[PDB]
């Protein structure tokens, strides 16, 4: 029921142990050196 | 204490009162050999 301006799909591959790292506010080498989310994030995460 | 030869049981858990030394927590943080790293009163980046 919602409508958006632009959508940004960001896709990559990480190690399966690094899934908890992707949440905003988390801190850890994947989340600290090569991908960082802001705490005011608005979207969804999908991992498989 | 981390690369120790032997650890003990949970009912006879070893306690070491570490005192009088220079601490650095970045390498302990940055080591990917450690699977569960969660601090409960301080955000780990400020531990430096």
């Amino acid at each position: 029921d919602l409508c958006f301006t632009n959508v940004y799909a960001d896709s990559f591959v990480i190690r399966g142990d690094e899934v908890r790292q992707i949440a905003p506010g988390q801190t850890g080498v994947i989340a600290d050196y090569n991908y960082k989310l802001p705490d005011d994030f608005t979207g969804c995460v999908i991992a498989w | 204490v981390f690369n120790a030869t032997r650890f003990a049981s949970v009912y006879a858990w070893n306690r070491k009162r570490i005192s009088n030394c220079v601490a650095d927590y970045s390498v302990l943080y940055n080591s990917a050999s450690f699977s569960t790293f969660k601090c409960y009163g301080v955000s780990p980046t400020k531990l430096n």
